[PDB]
């Protein structure tokens, strides 16, 4: 058929995969609730690059107003799940 | 719709076709022209005497 | 019991009766225009041994 | 699309938006990944060169110059995601979206199939009917006297309240309805 | 999984369509059968010359039985 | 078939060549034609035979209607309404008959063009000549009458044409 | 032809004697039966007309118009009973009485053998229409619409009365057969020019000719649905019928008096088609469509050829059916949302699919898709105009492109897109509305199957 029914666990796994392929973020020190500015010490440009990396991974763009707000991987996963009607 | 489809031929299309077939047959055999420019016999028409 | 049925659905004969009355009046009107019956140069005809008029 | 907008954008917001636009158009120009990475690193270095300018006037002048350069050098046919507002599948599934109120007009024979679904629907409708007045009154309390100044809505705060004006956000048709 | 598909009520349009089909067929199947029976068992007239002394009826100038009737 | 007169609608004697096979291979067209014959043409023929058998048991005739000739519009007084009516009806019938004559000629022309194939420009000269003649005659008789045409307007057109021809002939005589 | 007139006069007391809850049923059934009876008038001759009596005759031009009138009555009855449900019994009977009287006047108008009787009936058709518009319209503009409808008509029709009585004093008769047989040419004098204008302007304003059409959008928008149906389908064709009748005595003066009306018709056809492209009211768009099609009919009548007369007859019948169907389609949405604005209710194909199919078929016939009789008439008129002058194809060509544009604009604006979010009262289509659309559309294609029944006497 078509693509499988994307789930929250898969979304979180892919988000963490992309974030751990980032050279400016240490893998183990990164957690699902880690903040980009406070905990990881990244500036705004790094956040923009992360948002673009998420867009490439899932194949869909995120509006700038919405993109600016997400600060931790939990917010990214929640936004993706709400966008694609993922409930399980 | 059925009634209109089966209305009798009061427009005389087939009658006219058969009459034309008879006329064409008769005129072709005799060597006469198929059709005539004048539909009225000139012998029954009286033109004005003077044209000057 | 047909009393109520008739008093409820007697309005259903007005239009057919009007239709037959109109047919009758059309026949009557045709009856007054026979001044040239069997008299046209195209349709003039000798009568049959039994019939009286060529059309009604 | 989900957040309420603000009265205006800030200078850093404009710089971030220009940075994203320039990166996307450069990726459109640089089809291959390694070349894109090279020129994207160059672009990031160029962006963060003037990061520490304390004169806001010269910062806005540089932003103006950068926007003019972007407009001159943009890709005439940039890559668009298929479901983005210019993509090939932008509004493809909008014709399959049917509002939920249409179910109220189904014939009882149609509703004879799916009994449990309609029982759940009745429960949801009762929930909305019970929560409406509390939502309205909470909005009345939290609204400043001179009317609202933004399009942001307050959440639920009380025992079993619901966030006001939730019915048409929660009961969206779907993204792939049929 | 199997999800519910929200659609407008398709009952009334289908009911109208089947009612229209029923009535049209109800009156048009007998007509088609009658036309076929007439054509098979009562053919069309054959063109012939008027015999001497005979004056045909006005309906005797058409060839199809239904048109003649 | 005998349904139509073959003098009004003539056709050439229909020369077709005999088959001359020059290959050891079979001809698929012949095999397909035999199959089509045995599978389609025979049941249809049997159904037609049954239908004609049923038809022969009920035979009746319809007659072409005959019309006499009445005085033309030239033999009618100026305000005589009845003679004018009969003349107008006869003229309308003749107009219909002339249209059908032109139709027959056009059918001949089209059939010739299809039949002669790649040699139609030379092999259909006679039909084209006949159509040109009939078209010229028909055009003189009825063209430009317009809507609300009548026998009187046709007579006026003919009188005008005769007057012009007489003047042209008399002026050419003086040459 | 009293076998058709008398049953309608019997429809009158049948309605006024019916029970309070059977008026619609009785009226519909007996109207349909009367239409079936009138179907017998299609058996026409090839040379002369059917001369029933000294008073009534049936031609090959008026028989399809009579059939259209008798068929339109039941459709108006079905279309009216929805929005008249809260009305009292007496007023419902009065509404049906108005409709029946309108049908009777129309039936007698198309078969009158004399021009003065034709005038009296063609003018008597005003009172029921004016009463219907000004009494059962919805908005306050209906009063002004009634005034515009009345005075535009009468200011054209009164000089016609003067000219008719003058002609009868001159030639001794107004009987159409005598007029045709004893026709004499019109000289080129100011008296004859003004006689031509008096004999033509009433029918011109009835079509209506461009520049004299301002009454039509008002009257056709402000009327109730049955009023709009009968105004677009039958009452506009009175002008065309009367013009084809009266032009018998106007030759050879027409040869040059037709120029201003021809230029007005062609250019105003372009203008009204363009007006249809920017219209916020859905009913006004259909009204301006009617104006464009009638401009084509005017051109066909003015150039005076057999092909143009055939095209005019076919186009009049086709337009009547198509425009009535379009008005009913718009009225369904109006009854749902109580607004005429076209961009209010959108994406209706999602909510009402079968009604969307009806919309598609109606708008396809509006743009004259072949082999519909709409296109047969339009193509005959275009060929006749091309023979008249080869440069008309440009104007005619522009019109075809524009008509397609605005027809599909209407379709896409109303049916496609996304449904307006706030409108939640769009109930499923009733059986009555679907039957109304089917009874509009099926006769169109059935007539396409046998087109010589609507091609007029010049066939
Ligand atoms: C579903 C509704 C939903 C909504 C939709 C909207 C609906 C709206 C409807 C509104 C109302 C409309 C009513 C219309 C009224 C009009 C009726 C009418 O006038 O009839 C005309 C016409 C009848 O002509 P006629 O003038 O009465 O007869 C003259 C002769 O005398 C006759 O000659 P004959 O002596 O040879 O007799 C022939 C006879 C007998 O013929 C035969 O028996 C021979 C046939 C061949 C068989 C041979 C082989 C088979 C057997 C072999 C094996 C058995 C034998 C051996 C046994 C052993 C086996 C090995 O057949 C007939 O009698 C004709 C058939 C009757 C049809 C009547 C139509 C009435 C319709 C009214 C109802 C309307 C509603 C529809 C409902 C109807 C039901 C669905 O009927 C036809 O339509 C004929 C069409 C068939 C011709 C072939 C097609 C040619 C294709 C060319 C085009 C190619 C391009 C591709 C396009 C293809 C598309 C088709
Ligand atoms: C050409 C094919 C021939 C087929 C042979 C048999 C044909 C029998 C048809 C009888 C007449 C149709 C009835 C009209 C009302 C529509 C019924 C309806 O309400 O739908 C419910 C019904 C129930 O299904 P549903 O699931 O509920 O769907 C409802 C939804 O709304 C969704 O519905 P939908 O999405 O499926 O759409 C409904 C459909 C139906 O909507 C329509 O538009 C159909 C009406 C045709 C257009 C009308 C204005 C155009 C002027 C042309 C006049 C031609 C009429 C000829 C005389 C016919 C006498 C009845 O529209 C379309 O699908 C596309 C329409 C565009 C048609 C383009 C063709 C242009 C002309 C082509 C040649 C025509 C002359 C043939 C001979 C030429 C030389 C050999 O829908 C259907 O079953 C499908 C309709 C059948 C399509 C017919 C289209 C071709 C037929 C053209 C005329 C017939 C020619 C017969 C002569 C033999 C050749
Ligand atoms: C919902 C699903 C839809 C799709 C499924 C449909 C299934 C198939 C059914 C569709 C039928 C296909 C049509 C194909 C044509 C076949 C019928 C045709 O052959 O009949 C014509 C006949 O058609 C009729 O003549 C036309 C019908 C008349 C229309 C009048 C409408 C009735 C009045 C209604 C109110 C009027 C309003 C308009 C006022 C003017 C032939 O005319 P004609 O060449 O002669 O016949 C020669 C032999 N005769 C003369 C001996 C009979
Ligand atoms: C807004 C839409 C309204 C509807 C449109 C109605 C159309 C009405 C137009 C009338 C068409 C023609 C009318 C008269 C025919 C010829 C017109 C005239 O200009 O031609 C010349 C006329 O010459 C001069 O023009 C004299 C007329 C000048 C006075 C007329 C006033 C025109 C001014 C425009 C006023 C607007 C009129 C419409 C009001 C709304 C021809 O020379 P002549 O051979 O000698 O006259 C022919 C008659 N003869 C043979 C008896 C001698
Ligand atoms: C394909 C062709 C298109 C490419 C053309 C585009 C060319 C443009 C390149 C040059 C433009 C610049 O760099 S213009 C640089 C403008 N400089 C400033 O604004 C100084 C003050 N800094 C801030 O406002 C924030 O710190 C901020 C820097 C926004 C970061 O935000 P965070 O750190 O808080 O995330």
């Amino acid at each position: 058929s078509d693509a499988p029914p994307l789930t929250l666990e898969a979304i979180k796994d892919r988000v963490l995969y992309v974030l751990k392929l980032y050279d400016k973020i240490d893998p183990e020190k990164l957690s699902v609730n880690s903040h980009f500015m406070k905990d990881l010490g990244l500036d705004s440009l790094d956040q923009v690059e992360i948002i673009m990396a998420m867009e490439d991974e899932f194949g869909f763009e995120i509006p700038d107003i919405d993109a600016e707000k997400l600060m931790c991987p939990q917010e990214i996963v929640d936004y993706i799940a709400d966008k694609k009607d993922v409930y399980e | 719709s059925t009634f209109v489809a089966y209305l009798p031929d009061y427009r005389m299309q087939e009658w006219a076709r058969r009459e034309a077939e008879r006329l064409v047959k008769y005129r072709e055999a005799n060597g006469l022209p198929l059709m005539e420019s004048n539909c009225f016999d000139p012998n029954k028409i009286q033109l004005p005497e003077d044209e000057d | 019991n047909v009393l109520q049925i008739v008093r409820d659905h007697w309005v259903h004969i007005l239009v057919p009766v009007g239709f037959v009355f109109g047919c009758y009046l059309d026949r009557r009107s045709d009856e007054k225009l026979t001044a040239f019956r069997n008299k046209s140069l195209l349709f003039k005809r000798e009568l049959r041994p039994n019939e009286e008029v060529t059309w009604k | 699309a989900f957040s309420a907008p603000a009265a205006y954008l800030t200078h850093q917001q404009k710089v971030l938006r220009l940075y994203k636009r320039a990166l996307r158009h450069l990726e459109s120009w640089c089809v291959h990944r390694d070349k894109y990475r090279y020129f994207a690193c160059l672009m990031r270095a160029r962006f963060d060169e003037h990061k520490n300018e304390k004169d806001m006037v010269k910062a806005t002048q540089l932003l103006r110059q950068a926007e003019e350069e972007f407009w001159y050098g943009q890709h005439p046919q940039p890559y668009i995601f298929p479901e983005s507002p210019g993509g090939t599948s932008y509004e493809r599934y909008e014709c399959y979206k049917v509002p939920e109120w249409c179910l109220d007009d189904w014939h009882p024979s149609e509703k004879a199939m799916y009994p449990d679904y309609f029982a759940k629907r009745e429960q949801w409708k009762r929930l909305r009917r019970e929560s409406w007045e509390r939502e309205v009154k909470q909005l009345q309390e939290e609204t400043p006297p001179g009317g609202p100044r933004t399009e942001a809505l307050p959440p639920a705060r009380k025992e079993g309240d619901l966030p006001p004006l939730w019915w048409h956000i929660v009961t969206r048709p779907r993204e792939r309805p049929m | 999984k199997r999800l519910f598909i929200i659609k407008p009520s398709g009952f009334y349009d289908r009911r109208f369509l089947k009612l229209m089909r029923f009535y049209i067929l109800l009156t048009g199947i007998p007509v088609a059968i009658g036309i076929t029976l007439v054509n098979v068992f009562i053919g069309e007239a054959e063109l012939a010359d008027i015999p001497e002394g005979y004056v045909p009826e006005h309906w005797e100038y058409f060839k199809h039985p239904i048109s003649r009737w | 078939p005998d349904s139509w007169d073959k003098d009004v609608y003539p056709e050439p004697p229909r020369r077709t060549p005999a088959p001359a096979p020059q290959t050891s291979l079979p001809n698929p067209v012949t095999y397909l034609t035999k199959i089509f014959d045995l599978l389609v043409d025979r049941p249809v023929t049997l159904a037609r035979e049954f239908i004609e058998q049923q038809h022969a048991k009920n035979r009746y005739y319809y007659y072409h209607r005959e019309f006499r000739r009445v005085p033309d519009i030239t033999e009618c007084e100026e305000k005589d309404i009845l003679c004018m009516f009969e003349a107008e009806m006869q003229w309308r019938r003749d107009y219909k008959v002339d249209q059908e004559i032109v139709n027959i000629i056009q059918e001949r022309l089209k059939a010739c063009q299809q039949r002669e194939g790649e040699s139609y420009r030379q092999n259909c000269a006679k039909e084209l000549e006949q159509f040109t003649q009939v078209s010229k005659a028909f055009q003189d008789r009825y063209s430009d009458l317009g809507a609300h045409y009548s026998a009187r307007k046709c007579l006026a057109k003919q009188k005008q044409r005769m007057l012009a021809e007489r003047k042209a002939a008399k002026e050419a005589a003086a040459a | 032809m009293l076998k058709i007139i008398i049953p309608t006069t019997m429809l009158l007391p049948m309605t006024w004697m019916s029970k309070h809850n059977m008026i619609w049923i009785n009226a519909t059934v007996h109207s349909l039966l009367i239409s079936l009876i009138s179907l017998s008038l299609l058996n026409q001759l090839g040379e002369n007309s059917l001369n029933f009596s000294l008073t009534f005759f049936s031609d090959s031009l008026s028989a399809p118009l009579l059939v259209l009138t008798t068929w339109l009555l039941p459709l108006m009855l079905m279309a009216s009973q929805s929005h008249l449900s809260k009305e009292t019994t007496t007023r419902k009977k009065l509404y049906i009485t108005m409709l029946i009287l309108l049908q009777l006047f129309l039936i007698m108008t198309f078969t009158a053998t004399e021009l003065i009787l034709f005038y009296i009936l063609f003018e008597a058709t005003l009172v029921p229409t004016l009463i219907i518009i000004t009494r059962w319209g919805n908005q306050t503009e209906r009063l002004n619409a009634g005034l515009y409808f009345l005075f535009y008509t009468l200011a054209g029709s009164l000089p016609l009365l003067v000219a008719l009585v003058y002609i009868q004093n001159t030639t001794g008769s107004l009987n159409f057969l005598i007029i045709h047989y004893w026709s004499h040419p019109l000289s080129n004098s100011w008296s004859n020019i003004f006689m031509w204008l008096a004999c033509i302007m009433a029918f011109m304003v009835k079509m209506p000719l461009y520049g004299l059409h301002l009454w039509l959008p008002k009257a056709h928008v402000e009327a109730p649905i049955a009023g709009s149906m009968v105004l677009a389908a039958v009452l506009l064709k009175l002008g065309g019928y009367g013009m084809m009748r009266i032009t018998t005595i106007l030759n050879p003066l027409t040869n040059y008096m037709a120029y201003p009306f021809l230029m007005l018709s062609m250019w105003g056809m372009i203008m009204t088609s363009s007006i249809c492209l920017r219209q916020t009211d859905l009913k006004s768009l259909i009204a301006y469509s009617s104006v464009s099609h009638m401009a084509l009919v005017i051109v066909a009548i003015m150039i005076q050829t057999p092909w143009s007369f055939m095209g005019a007859t076919a186009l009049m019948i086709a337009h009547g059916l198509t425009s009535s169907m379009l008005f009913c389609l718009a009225n369904t949405n109006y009854e749902r949302v109580h607004s005429r604005t076209m961009i209010l209710a959108r994406g209706l194909q999602t909510l009402l699919p079968l009604m969307a199919t009806w919309w598609l078929v109606a708008s396809l016939t509006n743009l004259a898709l072949p082999p519909s009789i709409n296109l047969i008439g339009e193509l005959f008129i275009i060929t006749a105009s091309f023979s008249w002058s080869n440069i008309t194809i440009i104007l005619m060509g522009m019109n075809m492109m524009i008509t397609a544009l605005y027809s599909l604009y209407m379709l896409i604006t109303t049916q496609r897109g996304k449904y307006t979010h706030h409108i939640n009262n769009i109930k499923p289509s009733f059986t009555r509305e679907n039957a109304l659309m089917a009874l509009h559309i099926l006769p169109l294609l059935l007539l396409t199957l046998n087109p010589k029944m609507i091609l007029g006497p010049l066939y």
